[PDB]
Parts: structure tokens; sequence; C-alpha cells
RNA sequence: UUGGCGGAAAGGCCUUGGGUGCUUGCUGGCGAAUUGCAAUGUCAUUUUGCGUGGGGAUAAAUCAUUUGUAUACGACUUAGA
RNA sequence: CCCUGAAAAUGGAUGGCGCUCAAGCGUGUUACCUAUACUCUACCGUCAGGGUUGAUAUGAUGCCCUGACGAGUAGGCAGGCGUGGAGGUCAGUGACGAAGCCUAGACCGUAAGGUCGGGUCGAACGGCCUCUAGUGCAGAUCUUGGUGGUAGUAGCAAAUAU
RNA sequence: AAUACUGCCAGCUGGGACUGAGGACUGCGACGUAAGUCAAGGAUGCUGGCAAUGGUUAUAUGCCGCCCGUCUUGAAACA
RNA sequence: AAUUGUUGAAAGGGAAGGGCAUUUGAUCA
């Protein structure tokens, strides 16, 4: 959602050029933010190791308004409510166990083929 | 045959030519295109430069950078000829072109490499004699191409050099043909000659 | 266990959907002529859908034939299911998607002391 | 259409290749003499000879016997019609016309 | 021995195609050194392999193989018409294929 | 019921096959091919490498030798198609091939669940192998450069042209 | 390993001396199989990351402030350890 | 044959590339490519000509044999799928899961449609022979409800000013 | 005399592709003095490999493909 | 369902969407 917006700088280092500075939703997004984070904390995880691992934002039922326009018509001027969810975790990930074995089918020439190879190389 | 084809555009009508190296280029062969400034086309020379003056007034009316672009180098005449021959379009088609690379004169790369003619596409067997023709460098120059003389000179020095070559190799040939002269009259040169090798 | 049957051929093996399906969302995946004047497909040109035919039918001795070379036969009961006792080589039994796991281990149980293929034997299963 | 004097050889092909009967109104190939003769023995023909020779030699059955064989449904030349537009005629340079005695080429290539 | 081939190369020229509708089941293979119908009438019948590759091995190795037969000749120039058990991607329109000298009759 | 009934059930009594008119007889095998012939294969593992055809089985495979001491292809069974015939022919006169036939070569088709996941020669195969070359190098050797010709594998360069080559 | 030539895209070529193999130019010996009548019967190259040894140095840009030869915002042009 | 006669407005048409003992023009001869065209074969449907109560054995509206044909707007006829209800039957299914919904999962039928596997789910539902209709949507600037591009855009600038 | 051209062979033969429908016998024919056999009212024998072929969907490739319904002789229309 | 947000998969030189056949990826008896 960034048709006919202004363009900055300060949005260089994301790559993009145009970029806005909301407050309303960053006020709301950090106050979750710092639930989740007493949240974490009631559980017991440690905040070193703790990523926003998940987030969305949804639409909620909007507030029907009214406005007034010429000649006497009545226009649609509602609001677009916020449903924000948000999912911390602690990061963890060294290695994994891979696949399972795959075993291959072969056929009577190529098992002979690889007898041959066996018996010729060292 | 060869995994990469030179082709030299010496005495080459640049139809015939350009219809050869689509369809081979088509059927799936590299092809490499120098000395493209010797190319000769059917025709006086004020006959193609009329046509290239008509040619040149197309262009698109309300923004003339989106028009066609009139390339004037011999190299770039010879592409957009084989460009009209092969569909460009289709993904086939841009692969048939990425195989083609069309160079004005001898490239670096390229001199130290044998050069193979069309026997189908050249001028001194295709036009009449007392025919006119005309030069595609010539065309060029005379259109707005502005290395004509460069060219000439790296021609002149690669031609010096293949010269002094061909010296070697032609000493080299008569000593081999010398030693091959003395090994003959032999036992196994009878046999060779009975069995035809 | 199929009797010896030709080879299951089939002149058509899409499925024939309706013109425009894929462009508008009120028009489903389910055939309907088109009957407009000027209609494409209706006219039948070149590079359009293809309307189903009368030749685009089967052979009527490999018709409703399974590619296991058994019929479909919709069971229900262990009584439904006594049907099929000197049939079970052109016909196999289905257990409908009604019936709970307390008769289909039953139903399951008759059909194997009987010789009698089931094409869903996983059905309401614990795994 | 096409059509010329056809010869013994080319009728004998034409009878024993393509050669089909109209028995109760229905194409019956014709692969045996005893068919030819029960739908033909009253006029005195009984085998595919016989039918051939009815053919070539107009007799008092000719008629009976060409009624009773199915016109030939031929294929198209196998060498081409040899002329580059058909509805032209044989001296004009096409296979519209009469063509004589060289039909028998163009009816051995289509059969 | 430098060079160890039992075939002869091959190059895909297109389907048995028309000015506007084409037929991938029948595909056109040029042979190098053929010209002319006559001698275009000797590698009839013989098996004719393209030979890829991919990047998932499917039994063991990750070369496959289509196979497809030559039917009959195609044009004064030497191509012949080829019919493949599985049609061609079409993606191979000048690719290099093997046309093996088996069956053999000479 | 699902389904209430089907109204005739297909008799589940198989018909046998009507009599065909389709008898065997014995292959009749191209002019160029008469035992003694060289042969270069064209498929298989000895592929290129020259062979000389020695007996015509039953089974329509012709009996061929790729004798032990000259390239070391074993007594074998080929087929007509996968073979070319050169000119040059060593005659087999005085050889016996009648004990190798269609039973000689006895498959003993492997066992089924026990595959080779993992992981020979008969000494009879060996014996007659061994009676069989020592003639055929005996007779092979009166002629120059046979040997060396049999040892050497056929291959195809550039510019060759099988349908122009005479082999 | 010594030297020379090549700038158009040189990125390649020639050449000097030694070492490491082969040599089918000719004459011998040894083994080739149980891969079963064909089933591509691999050995070439285009990138990315991973692991092992030798080798080369420890940098810039943007935002922030500001300048004005610049401008709607961008952007341009500057400066400040 | 060619040339003057022969001049119209965006930049363009033997389709263009291009072609000159032509790849231009007239004529003569072969080879080559193809239509849902022609010949044969496999399958489906329709029609016509027939056989088949000497049976346990049922569907003679069933089965089989032979031949021919298969385009199509308005329109007519015939054969079939599905929806809401009622009668007979399945002493039908089901709280250990009925209906409904979802399901680039599977099967059958050329097709309308039917069936199975899994998830959600919570009290009803289905097959067979018939009768009945308020029985099938893709449009009618169709009636009602909700929702998108526009769009976080126009704009929130009269009345002196914080 | 030979040869060119046309037409005939119930003269022979080499190579390649598609198709395998029907399912105990019934008929028309040939070989065989005779048993019996056959290319004679629709393909069988042997052998090899596997226990991958193939179905659905996404992308890619070669070709084709104008927007549904109505009015109209004429529709996709700038109706 | 229209519409919308995340996760997982694919494509994207001035459209997308479909048919004729196949390669590759995912899945399937």
């Amino acid at each position: 959602f960034n048709s006919s917006i202004g363009r900055t700088a300060q949005g260089k280092e994301f790559g993009v050029t145009k970029a806005r500075w909301p407050a309303k939703s960053v006020k709301f997004v950090q106050g979750l933010l710092q639930n989740a984070a007493a949240n974490a904390e009631a559980k017991g995880l440690d905040a070193t190791k703790l990523y926003v691992s998940h987030i969305q934002v949804n639409q909620a039922p909007k507030q029907r308004r009214r406005t007034y326009r010429a000649h006497g018509r009545i226009n649609k001027y509602e609001s677009s409510p916020s449903h924000i969810e948000l999912v911390v975790t602690e990061k963890e990930e060294a290695v994994a166990k891979a696949a399972e074995k795959k075993v291959v089918r072969l056929t009577s020439r190529q098992r002979g083929r690889i007898a041959a190879q066996k018996r010729i190389a060292a | 045959v060869e995994p990469v084809v030179v082709i030299d555009g010496k005495g080459h009508l640049v139809g015939r030519l350009a219809s050869v190296v689509a369809k081979q280029l088509l059927n799936g062969q590299k092809i490499v295109v120098v000395r493209a400034e010797e190319l000769n086309i059917s025709g006086e020379f004020f006959r193609n430069k009329l046509k290239y003056h008509d040619f040149l007034r197309k262009a698109t009316a309300f923004n003339k950078t989106r028009g066609p672009f009139h390339f004037r180098a011999p190299s770039r005449i010879f592409y957009k000829a084989l460009r009209g021959m092969v569909s460009h379009k289709t993904a086939r088609g841009k692969a048939a072109l990425e195989r083609l690379k069309v160079f004005e004169g001898i490239p670096p790369p390229y001199d130290k490499k044998k050069r193979v003619v069309v026997p189908q596409a050249l001028r001194v067997l295709r036009l009449k004699p007392g025919r006119k023709y005309t030069t595609l460098g010539k065309l060029s120059t005379s259109v707005g191409w502005k290395y004509e003389d460069v060219v000439a000179k790296l021609e002149a020095k690669r031609k010096v050099s293949s010269a002094e070559y061909y010296a070697k190799k032609r000493a080299f040939t008569k000593k081999v043909a010398s030693a091959n002269a003395t090994a003959a009259e032999s036992d196994v040169a009878k046999q060779l000659a009975a069995l035809g090798y | 266990a199929s009797l010896p049957h030709p080879k299951i051929v089939k002149k058509h093996t899409k499925k024939f959907k309706r013109h425009h399906s894929d462009r508008y969302h009120r028009v489903a995946e389910n055939w309907r002529k088109q009957k407009g004047i000027d209609s494409v497909v209706r006219r039948r040109f070149r590079g359009n859908i293809s309307q189903p035919k009368i030749g685009y039918g089967s052979n009527k001795k490999t018709k409703f034939l399974s590619p296991s070379g058994h019929k479909t036969f919709l069971v229900a009961n262990v009584k439904d299911l006594e049907t099929l006792t000197m049939h079970t080589k052109t016909y196999a039994a289905e257990i409908a998607h009604n019936i709970s796991a307390k008769n289909r281990v039953v139903i399951l149980a008759r059909a194997k002391a009987l010789g009698i293929k089931v094409t869903n034997p996983k059905g309401r299963l614990a795994l | 259409v096409a059509y010329g004097y056809p010869s013994y050889s080319t009728i004998r092909q034409l009878v024993y290749k393509r050669g089909f009967g109209k028995i109760n109104k229905q194409r019956v190939p014709l692969s045996d003499n005893a068919i030819i003769e029960a739908n033909l023995g009253k006029y005195g023909i009984l085998s595919i000879d016989d039918l051939i020779h009815e053919i070539i030699t107009v007799g008092p059955h000719f008629k009976q016997a060409n009624n009773f064989l199915w016109p030939f449904k031929l294929s198209n030349p196998s060498g081409g019609w040899g002329v580059p537009r058909k509805f032209k005629h044989f001296i004009q340079g096409g296979s519209f016309g009469n063509r004589e005695e060289f039909i028998n080429k163009l009816v051995k290539s289509m059969n | 021995a430098e060079s160890h081939r039992l075939y002869v190369k091959g190059k895909h020229l297109s389907y048995q195609r028309s000015k506007r509708v084409n037929n991938p089941n029948v595909s056109l293979i040029k042979i190098e050194g053929v010209a002319t119908p006559q001698d275009a009438q000797f590698y009839l019948g013989k098996r004719i392999a393209y030979v890829y590759r991919a990047s998932k091995e499917v039994r063991g190795s990750k070369i496959r193989v289509m196979w497809g037969k030559v039917t009959r000749t195609h044009g004064n120039s030497g191509v012949v018409r080829a019919t493949f058990r599985n049609n061609l991607p079409a993606k191979t329109f000048g690719a290099s294929v093997r046309i093996f000298l088996y069956p053999s009759n000479i | 019921t699902a389904q209430q009934a089907p109204k005739w059930y297909p008799s589940e009594d198989v018909a046998a096959p009507k009599k065909t008119r389709k008898a065997v007889r014995p292959q009749k095998l191209r002019a160029s091919l008469v035992p003694g012939t060289v042969l270069i294969l064209l498929a298989g593992r000895f592929r290129g490498k020259r062979v000389v055809y020695l007996k015509h089985l039953e089974d329509n495979t012709l009996l061929v030798t790729g004798p032990f001491k000259v390239n070391g292809v074993p007594l074998r069974r080929v087929n007509a198609r996968y073979v070319i015939a050169t000119s040059t022919k060593v005659s087999v006169e005085g050889v016996n091939v009648e004990k190798f036939n269609v039973e000689y070569f006895a498959k003993e088709k492997l066992t089924k669940k026990e595959k080779k996941e993992a992981n020979e020669i008969k000494t009879e195969r060996v014996e007659d192998q061994k009676v069989v070359d020592k003639a055929l190098l005996a007779e092979i050797k009166k002629t120059p450069l046979l040997k060396q010709y049999l040892s050497a594998s056929f291959s195809l360069k550039n510019g060759d042209k099988p349908h122009l080559l005479k082999f």
C-alpha cells in the first residue's frame, strides 16, 4: 500500500524509495511487543534469543459513519480497524537428521557394471 | 560438423548469406561471421543508398526513440537482415539469435582460426559478369558509419601478420612434401597406393 | 483376481470443463453447452475447448470397469455384501461413507472371509 | 468426372481388390463364388471370372451384372494426379475430360 | 582409441507440421552426411535416442533417454520422419540425437 | 442398500481362445550371415569388439565367439539384428560346436526377494572355450593381421558415412 | 624451465633445456567370462554452499546535522573525529 | 520487358527479411509437404436387413450377425442427471458421528452427475419402482445483503491568530 | 538384330511404418496318392528387464487461440 | 464465496487466462 505516496531517503536501507513514519500503528505494535515480552518472561523464556517469528494483521469489522457531499448525497465514511497477532520464539536451529535412506533400485546390468568397476578399480 | 563455423564476409551476397546462416542457426550450429564490411549487394550504390534513405524515413511520429532503430554498422545491418528472417519473438528464435556473433573485421579470438566461405552465396558465383554491385562498408560510411579507417588499418596489420604466418607455413609445407616424396618409392608406399590411401 | 478383459483405453482422459470457468467465479466447473449465436466454442473454431461428443464413448466390454478390472458396487451391510458371493470375479465391494467403524470392521472381515475385494479397505480406521 | 476405356487387366484388378456386391441392400464383400452364383445364377453368372467377363464384354445381362456390383470406392492416386490443376481438360492439361486408354494408369494408381 | 562411437549423429529439426498446424506425434531428424532420399533409404527402422541429463537420480543414474524409431523419409534433403514412444518436449528443436545402427540388415 | 441390485451379472466362466492358424517356421538368415564370418557387435557390453560366427542356435540367436586370446568375448549367443557381417571371413571347419545348444546356457532364474543390495564361472564352460579357441587361433594364424584386426575394436570417426561404407 | 611475438575483444601463440609416462614403428607372454539376445551402460562443464592445506590486506556507503552552484518529495552538490 | 506519362497528407507494406543468368516475368518435365478430403482398421451412437423360448437361464424393451451414415442457427422428437415433497420397499444408515462445508487426493460415466479417502462439524439422512411441483441461472442499466481496483487517494484551504 | 516409349505377368524377391479386433468346432480352399499339414471366415511362439509405465496439478517449450449474451445479411467492435 | 494477512510452492522483457504433445517439480495404486 504505497500508491501515490511521497518518497524519502530514510527508506534507502530497505531498497525502497517510498516510506512513511506511522505513529498509531507503531505505538500499537510496540505495546503488543511489550505484552509478548512480558508473557515470555512470565512463561520463563529469556529475552536473549527471542525473535518475532510470526506476525499477522487482519481487517476487523468496520465502524460505519456518515459524510455529507454536494447535491444532498450521503456517502461512505467508515474506518478500518486492525486485528493484530504476533508470536515470538526462542531461536535454536543447529542441525537436523536429514532424510531417510532413500533405497535405490538397481537393474541387473547396472549391478554388473558397478561390480566391474569395483573389480577393476583399486 | 565444426562446433563453431567462421564465415568470411568477402564477396558474399547479403540476402543469400543471411538465409544460409539463419537456416544453420535454426538447425543448431554456432556461426560467427567476420569481415562483414566487405559484403556485396546486387544493384548500384545509388540504388542501395536510396533504399537505405527510404528505410531511414520510417520512424515513430510521437516518439522517435521508440521507432525502428536504423543501425549503421555493416555487422548490425547483417544482424538486422538475419533478424528479419528469424522469428526473434519466440524463445527458439531468441536462442538462434544468441547463437550468432557478427563482427567487423577479424577479431583477435578469430584471426588464428580457419575461415569458411559459402559457395551458394557468393557474388562471383551468382551475379552475372558485368552486373553492378556495392560494398556494405562504403554504404555504411556514406550513411553515417564513422569507423571505416580504424577497421582498415587493423585489417592491414592482420593481413601483414597472416602473410608472415603463411610464409612460415609454406616453408614447413614444402619441407613436409619433400619428406613425403623421400618416404615414397618404398614397399609401404606401393601397398598404400594399391589400397588407395 | 480379474477376468481376462481387453486393455482399457480412454478417448478423452481430461475433464470437460465449461467455458470461462477459469475466467469467472460464477461459472462452475460443470459442463454447459454454449447456445450463443456467436459463441466460438459452439461454432467449434481452432484452438478452443472441445465439446463432448458421441464419439468420446467407451467400449461396452470395458465400460464401468475400474483399472483393477472389478466393477464398483456400493454396499452398506453384511446382507448387502452377501449379494456378491458368486460374482467376486467382476464386482468389488465399496463401503459407503455413512457406515461407522464398528460395522466397517465386520464388513471387511466378511469380505476377507468370502474373498471379496474392497476398493476402500483403509476407511475410518486407526492409523 | 474422368472417364476412359478400361482394359481387362485393370478390370480384373478392380473386381479382385475392391469388388463388392449388393445383397439385401448391403455391401457384402465378394470372397467366394458361392455368393455370386446365389445372387446372379439366374443370368448365367456364377463366378467372379464370369462377372469380370460380363463386365469386359457387354452382353445380354451386362445391366444386371453392373447393378449387382457396388460402385468402387477408390483412394487418391499413389503417384499423384500428374497435373498441377485437376479441374482442366485433358487436352488442356488436367484430369477433367476423357482420357481414353490413359484411364488405366490412373485407375491402377488410385486402386 | 580416442573415439568410441557406435551411432550416427542427428539433429532434431522440428515436428511434421504445416503453416499453422503442427503434429507433435511425428518429428523430423536430419542426418549428417545424407543429402538425398536415395541414400536416406538406409537408416529406416533404426532406433533414435535422445540422451539428456537431469539433476535428480531416478534409478542410480541422472541420465535419461527417450527412444524412438525412423519411419520414412521426409523431403529431398535427406531429412527423415521419426516416431517416438514419448514425443520430444519441443524444447529440443536443434538438439543432437543418436541414431543407432541396429536393427542392422547390412 | 446404497445400490439396489445389478439386474444381470456377467458369467464368471473363462472362454477358451479360438484355434489359431499361426504356425512357426525356421528363421531365414541374411545372405551375408554365414558361419565363420567376422561380425561387429552394435549393442551390449562387448560392442565394437569383433567376433566370429560359428553356429546358428535353434532359438534364433547366432552362436558367436570372441576367442579369448584375441579380445576376451566369451562363447555367447547374439541377436541377428545387433551384428554387422564384414566382408572378410575365416573358416570354422574342424571346430566342433555340437555341444553348444539352448539348454547349455541355463539362466537359473535369480531369487525374487533377496536382491543384490550389496556385494563363479564354470570350469566346464572355461574348458569348452579353451577347446574352441585353440583351433580358432590355429586356423586364424594362417593369414596375416587377422589377430590384430580382431583384437582392435570398431568405431565410427568423423566424416564416416555408414550408408557409403562397405563393412 | 630460457627467451620472443600478440591491445580489436590482446587473456593466446611460438620457442629454449631438463624431468615425469606412453609409444601400436616391429616382435612375444599373461587376464578378459555368472553384466547372461540391446536396455545412455557415465568419466565432459555452469553456478552455490560445506570440509582440508599454502598464500594476499584490514574498507567504504546510507541515514542523522549542516552547506548551497538544487529541488515538490526524491535527487545534485558540500562540510564536520 | 522496361522508361516518361504517374502528385496527398502519423512511419510501412508482393507479410516482411530480402532477391538481379532472381527468390521478377511466360511456358515445358519430374521429386517433395499437407484438409475434420479420399482407402483400410479399432471404438461409440443412429438407422436398415435378420438370427436367437428345444432348456435349468433371468432382462426377447435381452443377446448376437451383416451393411450404411454421423455438420448445423431458429425449431421438433427421443433417451437420460439433479432439487423440494407423498405412497411401497431396503425389519436401509447413523451420537463408536446423520446432514452441511472445505479438500492443484482418488475412482466411474462422452456428457448432465455419482462415489470413496481426510479435516471441520454436530441430529438427522439415503438407494430402488412410482405420483406431485413454488424443481436447475450467467447476464434482464434484474430485487436484497456483503465485498474489491480506484485508495491510505482526492480532500480535512472562506470568516485576519496564535 | 539391339534399344527408347507404352501396356501385361494368376513372375520372384530386398527394406520400413500402423494395426492384433474376434475367442471350443461349424464355411470356402491348397499341400499331401494316403496319414496328416497349411500363409485357408481377425497373431502366436521364445526371451529379457522392473515389481519404473501411467493418472492429477504447476512451470517451461513448438503451433493455434479476439469478450460472454442479445439485435442484425453482416459483432470482438469505436453498438 | 466475493475480499483480506501470514506461512509453504511456482511464474513474471508492454497483460493474465485456454487447446493440441512432451520434459521437469510435487503428489497418487
